[PDB]
């Protein structure tokens, strides 16, 4: 009740940080879809995070170069998606692991076990080993497109 | 399975979606939601 | 003491203090009397500048309000006297300068001409051959089509014209005089915003075009319709014939014989033969039917007549606009609109701010609705004109959006009390600068990717043997779908959902090709990939000058940088080389910058219009019924690619401007080369800074004071501010006065 | 130093206030009594209203509180010149800053030490060429 | 100026028509006209709507160095505060921005300096003058005699 | 000719079935809906019933609503 | 289709999507007229909007996207 009728009020009840608490920001939704988000996720390890990360961004990878790429409209159409995709994880991983190598050269923290060497670490390599596998299920989805097409038609029974 | 009426590719996958994928997203919440043990 | 009338007011919300500024000459040979720090006189060069930077500067000036508004007030009307000489001269020319009669015998083998140069260093050629014997230069400003259809037929009216603006002129310069400084009214009389609101709708606009209405009735629709006819200028009778002989009208349109009373009796219908809803244009001149703007003017003044009521004012009826804004406010906005009402009746910046800003919005706007809805007689067919008045009213309008978002800052700086903005939508939008500006510079970011972007995909990709892998209409395509389906939308429209409208409101939109003599005037617009590209140029463009101006508006009292930036004011250089260099943090230097940018943005619009008109629209029709186009639809696939752009408009279209020497559009090459140098020019003043300057100048004193000749008012460099200011002034003068020769050299030679 | 005291101003949050540099590295506060709930700009944006008596409020820079401080003692009809700012570190560390000896710097107060002090004129700082190859330059010889 | 002058003589030498820079050299839209407009043609066809030849990579280059040179002009006439705070503003958005949180800079992100900001717009100015000129004298050399 | 039907002076249906109708609808919207029915400048004194109730902008006002809604109601009764 | 012959047409409620069906039971559904796998609707229906004067499919689409609308208010 009262006189607050009002959506927006001051981020974590400090008015003087610099964000606001608002729908978008700081919404019983946005907390809880953002906060289970494998990266913010309560009690999973690093190496699960990175996992399910990496299996997403492999997964939705492949198509841009598989209907876009050059070799789009030739016989590898989704091995030259597969071919990009895989690059493009090897080199999303070079750069997730030089960042954890630069970051944490000092003193290791505490509280957040992904914040760590250790942790970031171990959040690249779920990242590659789920990027990589993602591709490649994709690709392999992909180049077998019609018997998926008859798996979801019935075609086969 | 096929279909001559518009956009006939859309049962294509969304029957699956609503067959798999969204009974077991909303089990898998609803699953997390009554074991919530945080207090209250 | 001067002249003491009576008084004047009937009851009225009038007050006036009378004879507060004495008429004097003396301040005449006191330069710089307006500024105290200018009064005493000059010591360095400086002074002079400033002088003229500050002359309209009256809050600097005063800091009395009622004294500003007095000043403005008086200013208004001796701005409104300049516009009056300007307009009375452009009709004496008409008169006297020009083939204006001439053209009218026979718009279609003569090209129109209102300036005749004299003969003196060979610069005659100019005045070239406009046919019918007549030599002068040719007018791109649309007059002849403008006074053909307000049913001008003689130079004689043209004077008696011309000679009215100069009256005109004179009675505004001396109510100019009068209101500042005989009788000027009080700051009470200015807020009257409810008042004036009223007056300006039903009064300003609203009468305005009820008299347009009734002119175009009287005297353009009737001699308009014997003119298409065929029925030569002279046989047809003086305007004030149709009224002393109404049977003349009530021939040419038989309503007339039941006269004013189908109008007070709701029976309106009797009046369908000259208050019409054709649509489409006029077959025989190309333009918009004008007994479809009589009736359009007609409307918009019952319109205009009706909302000059909303507010309330001496008689209890009508609407508080505080009461207004105060009531809306919602669970996003805090306290909404409390406070606009203060502001935008104290603050002249911020009217102005808002009045730029929707001013130059509508001049765009005209230019849009101008080229595709031709309002004159055989103005589409004069593809100069059509080129000349939308890329004119384009620079018009970015100039005035521009000059909002300076007038906005100035609020900002000058008049923005916290104390009367607490938790409004002024304050919020303060309070969440950081979310709006961030956001803003990433849709620029993406915008200029995805569109700039696919352009050099597309170079690259042609230049490697590769067109399969571009972006166009034969490749991998980029459709305006939902343009197509709303230019679909109004083509349906008159057989559905705009039943008694017979034609589509713009051939545009599709439909059929008209075409007036041998040219098309105007024909289906098709859009496709280049297009979509180009439009989204223009949102990027948009979007970046927004993101300027709106950013040096939102961070004029401060920044995570300048915590007291405005202390500084809004006009200032920089607060020094610290904090890694603050160098064009001031509002005025936002508006330096989205100058540079608006002149982007517009120099790709009025280009994009330029091809997409030549290749798509205008052309030559064959008795056979087919159109062959000026540039032969090159647009598709020439203007998917910056090289395209670089080839096929720039160096092909240019021909004609470096051609022009040795004929009648040498004037056109001779500018060319002057805009060009001024661009030029300006990189001088934009690239440098003005310590290296005084340094020079130190030098080139010492030369004076060697042989006794240094003067007493010292050289000093230009300031910081103004060398900004002189670069960007010659930056915009050189870019646009290029064009502007290629434009006409380009459109006039081209059939 | 001891534990800064006073209300913080009455605000609704703005997004110009502090960022990591707070929690991490350091932070500003100003602390300063009115003699009425009154309202005043925020350096960071917009505006915010001070409480009837002491005030305490957290800054991201020590320009800010000083910008706040030139405010307070020349916008308000009786002058706030009792504002005093400090440094906070992460630690929990509080740092008094200003006014440095309790009294404004632009008046002289005994006890002061002269810093940045050259016994001649700029025109006679040595010849360049005469300290190169050292660490000094000829201002800070 | 030099270069425009050297190349222009030469190509009415190597041509055996002198008289066009002899008689169109003495008023600046004859340099306009016939040498700068003139000489592109060939250039900017190096690749076409209609196929690509030989002078593809300098048409490409040519436009190459036009952008360079104007990229260069925005580094020349915005100067830096106007920078800093645009970046402040990004900062903002990053630190606030969830996921991308996970990440911060090692080093902060702050506009380019003034001397900097100088020398990088003369850079890119620089470099836009020389690879246009040379994508030019090349193309239309060599294809006119090459 | 594709010209939407109005319809002569009626002056039976036209006027106080439609014209007069509506300029009494505007009557009792506008005395049940103006805050400042009797604040204006004019008098016009005799406090009336409703032809002349309250104020005479107050009458002038709602009259030349009744009109437009008169006007409005006639022409759409008649066709378009 | 159903307006047309009432009474020797039988109404369809919506279309079949089901992977588990053979050859057989597609041949079995793809019935009243129809191209693909289908259900006959027997809400009466196609009766009632009939009565109530809609004969096209774009009113019966105008009326469900104005329920849409009813239903978000
Ligand atoms: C019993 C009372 C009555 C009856 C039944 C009618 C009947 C009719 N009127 Mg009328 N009218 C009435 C009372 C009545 N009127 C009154 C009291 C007034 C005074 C306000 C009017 C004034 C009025 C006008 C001005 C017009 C009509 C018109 C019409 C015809 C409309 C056909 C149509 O589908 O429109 C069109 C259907 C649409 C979906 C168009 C809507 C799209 C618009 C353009 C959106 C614009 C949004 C706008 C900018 C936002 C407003 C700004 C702000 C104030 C919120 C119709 C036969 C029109 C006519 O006579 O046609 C010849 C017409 O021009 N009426
Ligand atoms: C001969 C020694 C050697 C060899 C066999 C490898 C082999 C490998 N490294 Mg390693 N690396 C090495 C030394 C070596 N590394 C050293 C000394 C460092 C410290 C600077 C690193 C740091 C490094 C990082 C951060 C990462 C790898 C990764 C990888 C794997 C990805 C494939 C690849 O990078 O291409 C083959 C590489 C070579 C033939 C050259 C090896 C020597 C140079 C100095 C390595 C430089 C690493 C570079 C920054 C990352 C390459 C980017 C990528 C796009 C190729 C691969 C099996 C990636 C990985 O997936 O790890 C799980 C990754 O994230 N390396
Ligand atoms: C409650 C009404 C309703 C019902 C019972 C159905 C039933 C069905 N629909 Mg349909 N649908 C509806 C409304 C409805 N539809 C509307 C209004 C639209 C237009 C937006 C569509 C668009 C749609 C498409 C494109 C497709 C179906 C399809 C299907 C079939 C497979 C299920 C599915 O994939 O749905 C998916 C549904 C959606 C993507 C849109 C949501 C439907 C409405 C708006 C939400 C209903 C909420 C409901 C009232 C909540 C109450 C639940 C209750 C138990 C508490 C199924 C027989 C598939 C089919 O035709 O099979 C061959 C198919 O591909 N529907
Ligand atoms: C119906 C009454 C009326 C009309 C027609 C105007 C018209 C105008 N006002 Mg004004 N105003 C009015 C009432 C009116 N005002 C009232 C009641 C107030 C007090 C609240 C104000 C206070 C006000 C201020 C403070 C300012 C204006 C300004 C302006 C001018 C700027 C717009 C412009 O340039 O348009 C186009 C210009 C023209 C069409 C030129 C014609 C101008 C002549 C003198 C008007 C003659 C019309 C007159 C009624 C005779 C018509 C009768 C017959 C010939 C048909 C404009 C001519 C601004 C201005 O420019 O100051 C000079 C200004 O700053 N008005
Ligand atoms: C400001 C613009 C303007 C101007 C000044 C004129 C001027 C003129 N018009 Mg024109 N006209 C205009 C706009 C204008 N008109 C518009 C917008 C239309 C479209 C509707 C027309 C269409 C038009 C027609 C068809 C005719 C004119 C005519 C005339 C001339 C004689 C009318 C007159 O004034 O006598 C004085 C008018 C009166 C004494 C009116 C009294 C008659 C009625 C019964 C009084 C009712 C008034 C009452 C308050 C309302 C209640 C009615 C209800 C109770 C039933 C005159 C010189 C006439 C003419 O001479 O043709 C050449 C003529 O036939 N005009
Ligand atoms: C109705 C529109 C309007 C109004 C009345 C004002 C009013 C005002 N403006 Mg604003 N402004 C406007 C539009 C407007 N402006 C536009 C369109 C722009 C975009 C360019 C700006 C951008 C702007 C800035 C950046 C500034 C102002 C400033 C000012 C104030 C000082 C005026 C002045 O400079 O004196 C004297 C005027 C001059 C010395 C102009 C001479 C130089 C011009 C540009 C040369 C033009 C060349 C010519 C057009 C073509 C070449 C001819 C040549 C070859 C001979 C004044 C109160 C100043 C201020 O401090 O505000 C308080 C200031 O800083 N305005
Ligand atoms: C052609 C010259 C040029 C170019 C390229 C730019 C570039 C840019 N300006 Mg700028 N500007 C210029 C001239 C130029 N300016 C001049 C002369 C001025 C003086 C008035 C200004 C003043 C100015 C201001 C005040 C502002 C900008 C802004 C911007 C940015 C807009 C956002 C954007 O487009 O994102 C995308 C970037 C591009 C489209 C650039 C081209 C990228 C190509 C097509 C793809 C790159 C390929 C790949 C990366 C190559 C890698 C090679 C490998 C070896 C590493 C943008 C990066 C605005 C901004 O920052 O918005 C946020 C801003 O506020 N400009
Ligand atoms: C081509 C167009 C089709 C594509 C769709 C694109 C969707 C764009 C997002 C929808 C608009 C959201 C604004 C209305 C939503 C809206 O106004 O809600 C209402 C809400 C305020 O409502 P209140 O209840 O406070 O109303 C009280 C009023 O009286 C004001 O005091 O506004 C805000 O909360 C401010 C936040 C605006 C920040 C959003 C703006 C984002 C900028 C981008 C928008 C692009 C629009 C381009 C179209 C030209
Ligand atoms: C000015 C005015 C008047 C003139 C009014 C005019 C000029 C027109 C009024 C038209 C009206 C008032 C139309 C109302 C339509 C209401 C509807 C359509 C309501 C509900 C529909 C529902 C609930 C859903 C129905 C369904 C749909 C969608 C289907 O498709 C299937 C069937 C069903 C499920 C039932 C008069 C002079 C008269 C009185 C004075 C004021
Ligand atoms: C709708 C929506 C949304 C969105 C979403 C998204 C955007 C997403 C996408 C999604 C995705 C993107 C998904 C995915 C999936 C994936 C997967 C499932 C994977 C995989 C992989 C695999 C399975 C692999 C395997 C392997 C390995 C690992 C090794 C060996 C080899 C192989 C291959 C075997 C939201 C909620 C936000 C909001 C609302 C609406
Ligand atoms: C050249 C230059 C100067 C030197 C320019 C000066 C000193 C101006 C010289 C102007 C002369 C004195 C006036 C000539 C122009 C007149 C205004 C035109 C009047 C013509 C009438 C007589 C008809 C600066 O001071 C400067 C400052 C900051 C950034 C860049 C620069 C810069 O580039
Ligand atoms: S370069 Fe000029 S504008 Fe920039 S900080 Fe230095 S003095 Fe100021
Ligand atoms: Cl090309």
């Amino acid at each position: 009740m009262a006189e607050s009728n009002q959506v927006v009020q001051a981020y974590n009840g400090d008015p003087f940080v610099g964000h606001l608490s608002t729908p978008i920001s700081d919404s019983a939704f946005t907390r809880t879809f953002i906060g289970n988000l494998p990266a913010y996720r309560k009690g999973l390890s690093p190496i699960l995070r990175g996992l399910e990360v990496g299996m997403a961004h492999g997964y939705f990878l492949i198509g841009p170069w598989t209907l876009l790429g050059p070799l789009r409209d030739s016989e590898y159409q989704y091995i030259g998606g597969l071919i990009g995709a895989l690059a493009l994880i090897l080199v999303a991983t070079a750069a997730l692991s030089s960042y954890g190598l630069v970051t944490f050269q000092g003193e290791q923290g505490s509280g957040d076990t992904l914040q760590t060497a250790d942790g970031w670490s171990q959040f690249a390599a779920g990242f590659f080993v789920g990027g990589m596998g993602g591709a490649f299920v994709a690709y392999f989805l992909l180049e077998n497109l019609s018997v998926v097409d008859g798996i979801f038609r019935g075609l086969f029974n | 399975m096929d279909g001559s009426y518009a956009a006939s590719y859309l049962p294509w996958i969304l029957i699956p979606m609503v067959g798999w994928l969204f009974p077991a997203v909303t089990m898998g919440l609803l699953f997390i939601h009554i074991e919530s043990e945080g207090e209250g | 003491m001067t002249i003491s009338p009576p008084e004047r007011e009937a009851k009225a919300k009038v007050s006036v203090d009378n004879n507060p500024v004495p008429t004097s000459f003396e301040k005449w040979g006191k330069p710089g009397h307006f500024d105290r720090t200018l009064a005493r006189g000059p010591k360095t060069t400086t002074w002079i500048w400033n002088l003229h930077a500050n002359a309209h500067d009256f809050d600097s000036q005063t800091s009395d309000l009622e004294d500003v508004s007095r000043k403005i007030f008086s200013a208004h009307f001796g701005h409104l006297a300049v516009v009056f000489v300007w307009l009375s001269g452009m009709y004496f020319h008409g008169a006297k300068f020009s083939n204006y009669e001439g053209w009218l015998a026979d718009p279609t083998h003569i090209k129109p001409s209102a300036q005749v140069v004299w003969p003196i260093v060979g610069q005659g050629i100019l005045n070239g051959d406009v046919g019918g014997g007549f030599h002068g230069i040719q007018i791109t400003s649309g007059l002849f089509y403008l006074w053909r259809a307000s049913g001008f037929t003689d130079s004689y009216q043209l004077y008696c014209t011309a000679i009215g603006g100069l009256v005109m002129a004179a009675l505004m310069l001396f109510a100019g005089w009068f209101h500042y400084h005989v009788k000027a009214p009080k700051l009470e009389w200015f807020q009257n915003v409810e008042s004036m609101m009223n007056h300006h709708l039903a009064g300003l606009l609203g009468l305005g075009s009820l008299g347009w209405a009734g002119h175009q009735i009287h005297v353009s629709m009737p001699i308009n319709k014997l003119l298409d006819a065929g029925v030569a200028p002279k046989d047809i009778p003086l305007p004030h014939e149709f009224i002393l002989e109404p049977s003349k009208m009530a021939e040419l349109y038989p309503s007339f014989a039941q006269g004013l009373t189908p109008f007070f009796t709701l029976n309106w219908g009797v009046y369908s033969d000259f208050l019409t809803f054709k649509g489409g244009l006029n077959p025989v001149t190309g333009g918009l039917w004008l007994s479809d703007t009589a009736h359009h003017h007609l409307a918009i003044a019952v319109l205009f007549i009706i909302a000059g009521h909303m507010y309330r004012t001496n008689w209890g009826i009508g609407h508080s606009m505080k009461e207004i804004l105060e009531a809306h406010k919602g669970p996003f906005t805090g306290e909404g609109h409390k406070g606009l009402y203060e502001i935008l009746t104290t603050s002249w910046h911020a009217q102005l701010a808002i009045n730029l800003a929707l001013l130059g919005s509508l001049t765009i706007i005209v230019a849009q609705h101008m080229y595709a809805m031709p309002p004159y007689p055989y103005q589409a067919i004069d593809y100069a004109t059509q080129l000349s008045l939308f890329t004119h009213h384009m620079w018009i309008g970015g100039f005035l959006i521009v000059g909002a978002g300076a007038h906005g800052a100035i609020f900002m700086v000058r008049d923005y009390d916290p104390a009367k903005n607490v938790n409004n939508l002024l304050d919020r939008m303060l309070r969440h600068r950081d979310a709006i500006i961030s956001h803003l510079n990433w849709v620029c970011i993406f915008l200029g990717f995805h569109s700039f972007g696919l352009y050099i995909h597309n170079d690259t990709m042609r230049a490697l043997g590769r067109p399969q892998d571009m972006f166009s209409d034969t490749a991998i395509q980029l459709q305006p779908i939902f343009a197509q389906w709303v230019q679909h939308l109004h083509t349906l429209a008159p057989g559905a959902t705009a039943p008694n409208a017979l034609a589509t409101a713009s051939y545009a939109f599709g439909g059929e090709t008209i075409a007036v003599a041998g040219k098309v005037a105007m024909m289906p617009i098709t859009l496709g990939t280049a297009d979509f590209m180009v439009h989204h140029i223009h949102a990027f463009t948009i979007h970046v000058t927004a993101l300027i101006l709106l950013k040096g508006v939102l961070y004029a009292r401060s920044s995570r940088l300048v915590p007291d930036k405005a202390n500084l004011g809004f006009r200032f250089p920089c607060d020094g080389p610290g904090r890694g260099g603050t160098c064009q943090v001031s509002g005025w230097d936002h508006v330096f910058l989205g100058l540079f940018w608006m002149y982007n943005s517009l120099s790709i619009v009025i280009f994009h219009f330029s091809w997409k008109m030549q290749s798509d629209v205008w052309g030559t029709v064959s008795p056979d019924g087919s159109v062959t186009h000026v540039t032969l639809g090159n647009f598709a696939q020439s203007a998917i690619t910056i090289n395209g752009w670089l080839r096929d408009f720039l160096w092909a279209q240019a021909a004609n401007v470096i051609n022009s020497y040795g004929s009648a559009l040498s004037a056109y090459g001779i500018m060319f080369l002057a805009g060009h140098f001024v661009f030029a020019f300006s990189l001088m003043f934009l690239f440098s800074g003005r310590g290296y300057w005084q340094e020079l100048i130190e030098s080139i004193v010492w030369a004076h004071n060697k042989l006794n000749v240094a003067p007493a008012i010292q050289p000093r460099a230009l300031s910081i501010i103004q060398g900004r200011a002189v670069g960007v002034a010659h930056y915009l003068l050189g870019g646009i006065v290029t064009t502007w020769a290629f434009f006409l050299a380009r459109s006039l030679s081209i059939g | 130093m001891t534990e800064l005291s006073g209300q913080p101003p009455k605000f609704g949050g703005s997004t110009g206030g502090l960022l990591s540099k707070a929690n991490r590295e350091e932070k500003y506060a100003i602390t300063w009594t009115s003699a009425s709930e009154q309202v005043f700009e925020m350096p960071t944006g917009g505006a915010a209203i001070m409480n009837e008596g002491e005030n305490l409020l957290y800054l991201a820079r020590k320009e800010q509180c000083l910008a706040l401080g030139t405010q307070l003692r020349t916008k308000f009809k009786p002058k706030i010149q009792d504002y005093k700012i400090y440094r906070v570190y992460p630690s929990g560390e509080v740092q008094y800053l200003h006014p440095a000896d309790g009294v404004f710097p632009e008046k002289v107060n005994e006890g002061r030490e002269a810093q940045g002090t050259k016994t001649r004129r700029i025109g006679q700082n040595p010849e360049p060429v005469t300290i190169k190859f050292s660490g000094k330059a000829p201002y800070e010889v | 100026w030099l270069t425009f002058y050297w190349h222009w003589k030469h190509l009415g030498v190597w041509s055996g028509n002198v008289a066009q820079f002899n008689e169109n050299s003495t008023y600046l839209m004859g340099w306009f006209r016939d040498y700068l407009w003139a000489n592109s043609a060939q250039l900017i066809n190096g690749y076409n709507p209609y196929g690509v030849n030989n002078l593809s990579v300098w048409a490409w280059m040519f436009l190459f160095g036009h952008l360079v040179w104007a990229t260069g002009f925005m580094f020349l006439i915005s100067w830096r505060g106007y920078w800093q705070e645009l970046i402040e503003t990004i900062v903002w958005a990053h630190e606030r921005t969830p996921l991308a949180n996970l990440v911060r800079w090692k080093d902060k992100p702050v506009a380019l300096s003034i001397v900097q900001a100088r020398l990088v717009g003369l850079a890119h100015f620089t470099v836009g003058y020389v690879l246009t000129y040379a994508a030019f004298l090349i193309a239309s050399t060599a294809g006119k005699f090459g | 000719l594709a010209q939407a039907s109005p319809t002569t002076a009626g002056w039976s249906l036209s006027v106080g079935i439609i014209m007069c109708l509506c300029n009494v609808f505007a009557f009792v919207i506008g005395y049940f809906a103006i805050q400042k029915t009797g604040k204006g400048k004019d008098l016009a004194l005799p406090q009336l019933a409703s032809k002349k109730t309250f104020g005479l902008p107050e009458l002038l006002a709602t009259m030349s609503f009744g009109h437009i809604l008169g006007a409005g109601m006639v022409l759409g009764l008649a066709s378009s | 289709q159903w307006i047309k012959d009432p009474l020797n047409i039988r109404p369809i409620a919506h279309a079949i999507w089901d992977p588990h069906f053979g050859e057989g039971a597609v041949n079995a559904f793809t019935q009243a007229g129809a191209s693909n796998p289908v259900n006959i609707a027997y809400s009466g229906v196609y009766h009632w909007f009939y009565t109530i004067g809609m004969t096209t499919n774009q009113e019966l689409y105008s009326g469900a996207v104005f329920l849409l609308v009813l239903a978000s208010l």
